[PDB]
């Protein structure tokens, strides 16, 4: 009963198509969304014109085919000042852009707590900040929908979810001000998964700011994603995590370049780029870890990552 | 009072701020201690992407708080 449909190019829209393609293959939030549409009001907004389109790409004749998001691509742009133009975007930006606008429509709703969005979505770090002078630990718990992650050359996801949370001793400039202490001194700072979401959603933070020479360039290093993952929680003790899409970004720098869409379905791999679909072997997936040599070269770099949780 | 900031590296920095500091004032700090201007930075709190024009105490952002400092790869 699945369809697979691409998405037409409006003018620079690779950044909303992909991660459109991305959200429709994380069942729970395509699943959501549909039941929404099946509810849903007369009054537009960018929600609905996203169910809208999910419900068209659910309900087409034939099993293959191009869908053109007009209507959802009108809406954006008229909600959002920053995307209301026809320059090329960030899919990270526009991924919590619209994650974000969705839970604030579905919460004025609420109110004539949490959002469906926040259920699949949203987990929670506790930051812990110890004064190295008197021991005191100091806890604050921050939500997020995505985390962002530094990379290094020639490493795993694994290990850059893990140098995420790992202790970092705070020195010199950046010493921590302790109410006990009344002054900066020395501590330790470590941000730990307190709880976590339903859908991990990783960023890759490829992208390297060079002061001297007045700016940046994009980090295209290989960086290995598996296929699953096993996480941790601080207080279920574990969650196994299977892999079912990634944003790839394709350009040698920054500023310019073209996004694609690899999604799991059944047990097989699909390559959505804009209106083009095509069945890829998993073996290819290793493209988009990034580059081994010549670096500086156009890569195809995944760059969202998108882990849905077993159970 | 003093929050965190998660650098490109992961490495954390301080700024000394004050609640009524708009997102701009923030961006200027980061870009004073690492040479980022304030137009390529987006700066995320408790999953959501921080706006100019507002104020740290607008999202509630109190001591101790992490936000996340990321660029753009544009497409
Ligand atoms: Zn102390």
């Amino acid at each position: 009963n699945e369809h697979y449909f691409g998405l037409v190019n409006f003018g620079n829209t690779c950044y909303v198509n992909s991660v459109l393609q991305a959200l429709y293959f994380c069942r729970p939030f395509r699943e959501n969304v549909l039941a929404y549409k099946a509810q849903q009001k007369k009054k537009e907004n960018l929600l609905t014109c996203l169910a809208d389109l999910f419900h068209s790409i659910a309900t087409q004749k034939k099993k293959v085919g191009v869908i053109p998001p007009k209507k959802f691509i009108s809406r954006l742009r008229k909600e959002n000042d920053l995307f209301d133009n026809y320059m090329q975007q960030d899919a990270h930006e526009f991924l919590n852009y619209l994650l974000n606008t969705i839970a604030d429509i579905l919460q004025e709703e609420k109110k004539q707590e949490l959002t469906w969005v926040h259920e699949i979505f949203q987990g929670t770090l506790t930051n812990e900040t110890r004064c190295l002078n008197c021991e005191t630990v100091s806890s604050k718990d921050e939500d997020f929908l995505d985390l962002s992650v530094d990379v290094e050359q020639n490493t795993s996801i694994t290990h850059c979810l893990r140098d995420f949370s790992n202790t970092e001793t705070l020195c010199s400039e950046q010493k921590y001000y302790c109410e006990t202490c009344c002054s900066k001194q020395e501590a330790q700072k470590r941000m730990r998964v307190k709880k976590l979401p339903m859908i991990l959603a990783l960023h890759l933070k490829r992208f390297k700011y060079m002061e001297q020479l007045r700016r940046y360039t994009k980090l295209s290093y290989r960086v290995v994603f598996p296929l699953e993952l096993r996480l941790f929680n601080t207080s279920n003790l574990d969650r196994m995590y299977d892999l079912v899409a990634v944003v790839v970004h394709c350009g040698s720098g920054p500023n310019r370049g073209h996004y694609i869409t690899i999604v799991k379905s059944h047990g097989f791999w699909l390559l959505f780029d804009d209106d083009i679909v095509e069945k890829i072997d998993a073996q290819a997936i290793e493209e988009f870890y990034g580059l081994t040599s010549d670096i500086s070269k156009n890569s195809e770099s995944g760059y969202i990552l998108f882990y849905q949780s077993r159970e | 009072m003093q929050i965190f900031v998660k650098t490109l590296t992961g490495k954390t920095i301080t700024l000394e701020v004050e609640p009524s500091d708009t997102i701009e004032n923030v961006k200027a700090k980061i870009q004073d201690k690492e040479g980022i201007p304030p137009d390529q930075q987006r700066l995320i709190f408790a999953g959501k992407q921080l706006e100019d024009g507002r104020t740290l105490s607008d999202y509630n952002i109190q001591k101790e708080s992490t936000l996340h400092l990321v660029l753009r790869l544009r497409g």
